[PDB]
């Protein structure tokens, strides 16, 4: 303790709860992988251990011990950076959630504008994947969702433009701050509705997963992909989930605000709710064309984003 | 501060050099990728914070997506000019090169005389910066509309396909 | 400083064309119609030309510190309206035989008219950046209008890669400039500076890579090799304004800048615009000298027709006469340049491929067509400097204010290079009316959409000829089109 | 203030542990386990324009994330600047949607 | 702090580069891609001076220069796929046909 100084402490607290954050968030996304599986088998009327939770530490041992594959002819760094993007793209991107006072890794000025970094990176595992696979249909499957994510990235920092207008800072507990009295899911709802549209589609989750459906010379940019580096793209779907729904609580439901819970049972309460609501989405959404997913990204959700924003802003000035 | 600038400068002369002296298409972004994340570090180190975001966001994160598009659609890469690695040849890079190092010993010439009283560091806000665009800046923010629109006319004008189908042959002239 | 109710009246030939841009594009979102969105485009160009009246009656001001309005910026924004106009009216007949997408020509031709509007009331460096770009980045597209050709092709690429490698040379040197000023504002450039200390190295260096980006624009040599296979790829249609607008909306305001910007005075730079202007003059009659392409010919004798000009930048800070001699030059450049460049557009129109480009093309037209004959043989007298035409008075401007600045070496170029320039104009004018008995020839077009071209190449020679005699009425407006100093 | 020092150690930690329990797992799953000894086509431009027109609205909603930080501060003139820049986006997306420019289908 | 001629020089050094790469290939592509290495060099230099001067105008500039970087980039590509599509080659001393 002769080192120890009360600033080295700080120094040191701080570390350790920005690492807890990491390893919460990673374990979470890991379990609701479990957690949906299970509950879409019993919405389908249909163990390894406690109700089949040991099931997630059974397939981790059997990617780690399974033999590593990179095929013969795909470019090695290509093929190996893929996997790695999709895990360490959205799970960065949650450095700036607040999960409760005292109690968040990056309070950075740019705030939510760091989401938008990271989202905008993660196009690059999908089409790396694909073009190191050296599948002629693995390549076509990626630049199909390349393009349906362009097509929903493209009025996913527009959808949040209302709750930044109304805070008027890009910082998330500045905007957390803001929805003291009414949360953002009233006044921007239909930037709730939009953001949750395109922040679904950044995952690469239902309706938005699949997008090889309608072309035969199409195949996914996981075919070539086996063990961890297969997994990898798995669990960072899952833990981009948790990172949006993190957000959304952040940006549309005042975060860890509560009438009477501690605020981070309220943070998580309201976190696991997001969470399960796209399990009940999954389950209860039949997934439309390729044409139509689009179609509506660019007429519909882009326009609406673009027409929120300028009546946030007139409601906004009329008031002051 | 000073070891972000530095790091991120070493990190991104580095990376530009891979990036001109490649011959794999991809890997040759990858790098340029690998620049503009540094390149986006000595925005953050000098107080530019709304610029940093936008290196990752748009040059990062638009303009080097469409380079990869562009390359993973015409499969680009094993052609006989990246096979002869023409570039690699002494005589073909040695002229160009002189020229870029005698312009830059003139440049930095006229760099190292100038006044410098250093770089605080400062942190400028992207408020700070909206507030500019949409005052004494107006006509820019209209007038750059304008011009994106111009790109978006002639890009399609240009790169429309005459041939349907997600998956085409090439042909000589594009013969339908 | 903000946007007053009068600060907009300023704004007018900028916010016409700005909306002509928004409505002919939902025209063409609800049907494409060659003609109506054509018409459309006319319509827009020439309200904002008639504004310009409104905007000179509110008076010179500046309405933002990007913007300065004054009689100069007007004069240039008719200049560049006038040369838009007449690239519509020369567009229609040659599109009629494009088949397919004709309506975002008119689109790219008004984004690019917003530019040079930009830069005739440009008073900072953002405003010269942007107002280049926005007269730049549509060209591309028309430059590369008809990209099936291979030569439009091939000059799309070669201006594309060129000027984008000119902006960045004009950007990265704005920045250096920005490094010592601290202000991005014509009339602080050098404003810094003590007594003896106006050329800090930094300061030139930052000029010096502008003025490779701005060289390019206006073909002055070193940058110049780009003009001729630019002129001759571009459709006939898009020659005549990448050879009219982009360089008057260019070389004017380098003009202002010059003008206002405290270094403009340095004599390295002086000294070193010198040297350009005397190659420029030189090189680009000597290379013009052999050429059997007519669009090639009009590539390098641009390049000696802005080397002249150069020479009353050169003597700006020694007389009051150089803002005129510029007004006057470009003005009979205009209508000599869209009275040759429209010529060959009615040639080459419609669209059936390549262009009528060679010389053997023109060898009697005469004997097909008079009128088309007569103006080129006036146009091309102009181009030469003969007395009698409005390019002789614009030459004798330029010599007047060489004179008085003592440029005796520059002043010697001009009559070398005017005396190199006699023969190849003269050889194209005496062969309109050389008999070509082979006559693959193409019939002209019997719509009024064509006549209305050959009234616009008519009503210029006849311009260039009774202001070539009696310039003072031309000589009155510019008088009045000063900058605001 | 040990604060802001703090927070730059932690996000500095965050994201070294984050790349680095990536790294950690990829390179267990190549050593943990045993191993077996052991042009003519293109993709349509239809994948570029969809990239291009992304590139081309997200620069503009630069402009418009700048404004909404500073709504405020910018008053009704921003607002009514904002609204001619939104209706010339909106403008050029009608045209694109009417050109059929935004039809992934025929 | 950082000496402002270590930034500029930074921006020199990544201007020079991208001029030479843009020189010496003959691929269409990696002259485009040597073009954006210059553009960003020149927007790099606007921050580092709007940053000396403690100046928002530095990285409206650097708006300004990125706005283009993407219309041109947008443009360029679609030359390239037009040459790819009608002359299956990128080799821009092919495209040398106007001269003298
Ligand atoms: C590589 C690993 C280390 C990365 C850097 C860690 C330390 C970051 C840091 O100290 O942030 C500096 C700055 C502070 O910003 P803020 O907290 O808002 O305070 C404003 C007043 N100084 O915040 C910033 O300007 C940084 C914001 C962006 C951080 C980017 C991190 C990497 C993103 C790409 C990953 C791929
Ligand atoms: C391999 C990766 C190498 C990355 C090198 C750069 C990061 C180095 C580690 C972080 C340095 C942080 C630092 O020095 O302190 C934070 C600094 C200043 O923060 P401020 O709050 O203004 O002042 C605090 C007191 N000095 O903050 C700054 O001024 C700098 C903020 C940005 C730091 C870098 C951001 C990420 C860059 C990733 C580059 C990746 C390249 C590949
Ligand atoms: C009556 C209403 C209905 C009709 C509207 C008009 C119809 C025609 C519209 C098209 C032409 C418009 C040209 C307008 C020129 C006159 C502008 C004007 O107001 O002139 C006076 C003005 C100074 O006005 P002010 O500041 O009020 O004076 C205070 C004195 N104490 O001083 C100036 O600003 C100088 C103006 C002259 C120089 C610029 C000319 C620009 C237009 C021509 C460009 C092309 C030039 C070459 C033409 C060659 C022709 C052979
Ligand atoms: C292909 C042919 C091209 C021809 C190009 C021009 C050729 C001649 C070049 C002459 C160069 C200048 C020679 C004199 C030295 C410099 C000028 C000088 O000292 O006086 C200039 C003269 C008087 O004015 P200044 O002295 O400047 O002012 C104070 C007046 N008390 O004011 C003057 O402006 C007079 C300068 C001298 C006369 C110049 C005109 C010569 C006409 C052509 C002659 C050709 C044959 C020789
Ligand atoms: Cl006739």
């Amino acid at each position: 303790m002769s080192w120890i100084s009360p600033e080295l402490i700080e120094i040191l607290l701080t570390i350790l709860k920005a690492v807890v954050i990491l390893l919460v968030v990673v374990t979470c996304g890991a379990f609701m992988s479990f957690g949906e599986r299970r509950l879409l088998g019993l919405f389908q009327n249909r163990r390894v251990g406690w109700g089949g939770s040991l099931q997630l530490v059974a397939d981790m041992i059997k990617m780690f011990f399974k033999e590593d594959w990179i095929p013969k002819f795909s470019d090695r760094v290509i093929f190996t950076l893929a996997p790695m993007i999709a895990f360490t793209s959205l799970l960065l991107a949650f450095a700036i959630v607040p999960v409760s006072p005292g109690w968040v890794v990056a309070d950075l000025n740019i705030g939510i504008l760091f989401f938008l970094m990271m989202a905008g990176l993660a196009v690059y595992a999908v089409l790396f994947a694909g073009w190191s696979s050296n599948n002629k249909y693995s390549l076509l499957g990626a630049m199909r969702a390349s393009a349906q994510t362009l097509s929903y990235e493209v009025f996913l920092g527009l959808s949040l433009m209302g709750v930044v207008a109304q805070a008027g800072s890009f910082n998330m507990t500045d905007i957390v701050n803001s929805q003291a009295h009414v949360w953002n899911v009233i006044p921007q709802f239909f930037g709730f509705i939009t953001f949750a549209i395109a922040g679904v589609a950044v995952c690469h989750r239902h309706p938005f997963d699949q997008p090889e459906a309608e072309q035969e010379l199409a195949d996914g940019y996981h075919i070539e992909y086996s063990g961890m580096k297969f997994g990898l793209f798995f669990v960072g779907e899952y833990i981009g989930i948790v990172t949006i729904s993190a957000l959304m609580v952040t940006l549309f439901f005042g975060g860890w605000q509560g009438p009477l819970l501690p605020p981070f049972i309220w943070f998580a309460l309201k976190t696991a709710f997001f969470m399960m609501m796209f399990i009940l989405i999954r389950a209860s959404l039949p997934r439309p064309r390729y044409d139509q997913v689009m179609s509506f990204g660019w007429k519909i959700c882009l326009p609406l984003t673009l027409i929120n924003l300028l009546v946030t802003a007139a409601v906004i000035l009329w008031q002051a | 501060m000073e070891f972000a600038f530095y790091i991120c400068g070493l990190i991104a002369i580095l990376a530009t050099l891979r990036v001109i002296t490649h011959t794999n298409p991809v890997h040759a972004l990858l790098y340029l990728i690998i620049s503009l994340l540094a390149i986006s570090g000595v925005f953050f180190s000098l107080g530019a914070y709304f610029a940093g975001a936008l290196e990752i966001i748009v040059y990062a994160g638009a303009i080097m997506v469409l380079f990869v598009f562009v390359v993973m659609m015409l499969n680009l890469g094993g052609s006989e000019i990246e096979q002869e690695r023409q570039w690699l040849k002494p005589q073909v890079w040695i002229g160009p090169a002189i020229l870029s190092a005698i312009m830059l010993v003139v440049i930095v010439y006229a760099i190292l005389g100038v006044n410098d009283q250093g770089i605080d560091g400062t942190p400028i806000s992207a408020k700070a910066v909206g507030i500019t665009l949409f005052g004494p800046y107006v006509l820019a923010v209209e007038l750059a509309s304008m011009l994106l629109l111009a790109g978006l006319v002639v890009a399609f004008h240009v790169g429309r396909e005459e041939r349907a189908g997600e998956v085409l042959s090439n042909r000589k002239d594009d013969s339908a | 400083m903000t946007i007053t109710p009068q600060n907009l009246i300023a704004l007018l030939p900028l916010l016409i064309v700005g909306l002509t841009v928004v409505v002919v594009m939902l025209s063409i979102a609800w049907r494409r119609n060659h003609f109506l969105n054509a018409t459309l485009s006319v319509i827009g160009l020439n309200a904002a030309l008639v504004s310009l009246w409104f905007v000179g009656q509110a008076g010179a001001m500046d309405v933002t510190p990007l913007m300065r309005v004054d009689g100069f910026a007007m004069l240039y924004t008719g200049l560049v309206l006038l040369a838009s106009l007449a690239t519509c009216t020369f567009a229609y007949p040659w599109l009629e035989g494009y088949n397919d997408n004709k309506d975002e020509f008119y689109l790219l031709v008004l984004i690019a008219a917003l530019g040079g509007i930009l830069l005739a009331n440009a008073n900072h460096l953002a405003s010269l950046f942007l107002g280049i770009e926005l007269i730049s980045l549509p060209l591309f597209g028309l430059v590369g209008y008809a990209f099936r050709q291979k030569r439009s092709l091939e000059a799309s690429i070669k201006y594309t890669i060129l000027s984008a490698a000119a902006s960045s040379f004009l950007l990265f040197g704005m920045a250096l400039v920005y490094a010592q000023s601290g202000d991005l504002s014509f009339v602080a450039l050098g404003k810094n500076l003590g007594d003896g200390m106006l050329n800090e190295p930094l300061l030139l260096a930052g000029f010096g890579l502008m003025i490779v980006g701005l060289g390019f624009k206006l073909s002055l040599v070193p940058f110049h090799l780009w003009t001729p296979d630019v002129y001759q790829g571009a459709p006939a249609p898009v020659s005549t304004f990448l050879a009219t607008a982009s360089k008057i909306a260019i070389f004017g305001v380098v003009m202002r800048l010059f003008l206002y910007a405290p270094v403009g005075d340095s004599e390295a730079i002086r000294v070193v615009l010198a040297i350009i202007a005397f190659a420029s003059i030189i090189f680009g009659n000597l290379m013009a000298l052999s050429q059997t392409n007519i669009k090639r010919l009009l590539g390098y004798s641009s390049i000696s027709h802005l080397g002249y000009l150069l020479v009353a930048l050169i003597a700006l800070q020694t007389g009051e006469m150089s803002m005129e001699a510029v007004g006057v030059y470009l003005a009979g450049y205009l209508f000599s340049s869209l009275g040759a460049f429209g010529v060959v557009s009615l040639m080459s129109s419609p669209y059936r491929g390549p262009d009528a480009d060679s010389l053997f093309s023109y060898r009697g037209l005469f004997w097909h067509r008079p009128i088309l004959a007569a103006v080129m043989t006036v146009m091309m007298l102009s181009l030469a400097g003969i007395p009698m035409t409005l390019g002789f008075i614009g030459k004798f401007y330029v010599l007047a204010v060489g004179v008085q600045a003592h440029l005796w070496w520059l002043v010697g170029a001009v009559v070398v290079g005017s005396a190199i320039g006699l023969y190849y104009y003269l050889r194209v004018a005496v062969s309109l009316y050389l008999h070509a008995p082979e006559q693959p020839g193409r019939d002209a077009p019997s719509n009024w959409q064509y006549s209305a071209g050959g009234i616009v190449v008519l009503i210029s020679a006849l311009l260039v000829l009774v202001l070539g005699v009696w310039p003072q009425p031309l000589i009155s407006i510019v008088r009045l089109a000063m900058p605001l100093m | 203030s040990t604060e802001v020092i703090a927070h730059h150690w932690a996000f500095a930690i965050f994201l070294i542990v984050a790349i680095g329990l990536c790294c950690l797992m990829l390179v267990g799953g190549w050593f943990l386990g045993g191993r077996a000894r052991a042009a003519r086509l293109r993709l349509s431009a239809k994948f570029y324009l969809v990239a291009m027109f992304f590139v081309i609205f997200d620069v503009e909603a630069l402009y418009l994330f700048a404004w909404s930080t500073s709504i405020r501060e910018s008053g009704w003139v921003g607002f009514v600047e904002a609204a001619i820049f939104i209706f010339v986006l909106l403008a050029g997306l009608v045209y694109l949607v009417r050109i059929g420019a935004l039809d992934w289908t025929p | 702090m950082i000496p402002l001629q270590h930034g500029l020089i930074l921006a020199a050094i990544l201007f020079v580069l991208g001029l030479t790469g843009l020189v010496i290939r003959r691929n269409l592509l990696f002259m485009l891609i040597g073009l954006e290495i210059m553009i960003n060099a020149s927007a790099l230099a606007f921050v580092v001076a709007g940053s000396y001067w403690g100046q928002t105008d530095g990285q409206v500039m650097y708006i300004l220069a990125i706005s283009l970087a993407a219309a041109e980039a947008s443009i360029g590509l679609a030359l390239l796929l037009q040459l790819h599509r009608r002359r299956q080659n990128l080799n821009i001393d092919s495209v040398s046909e106007m001269r003298g």
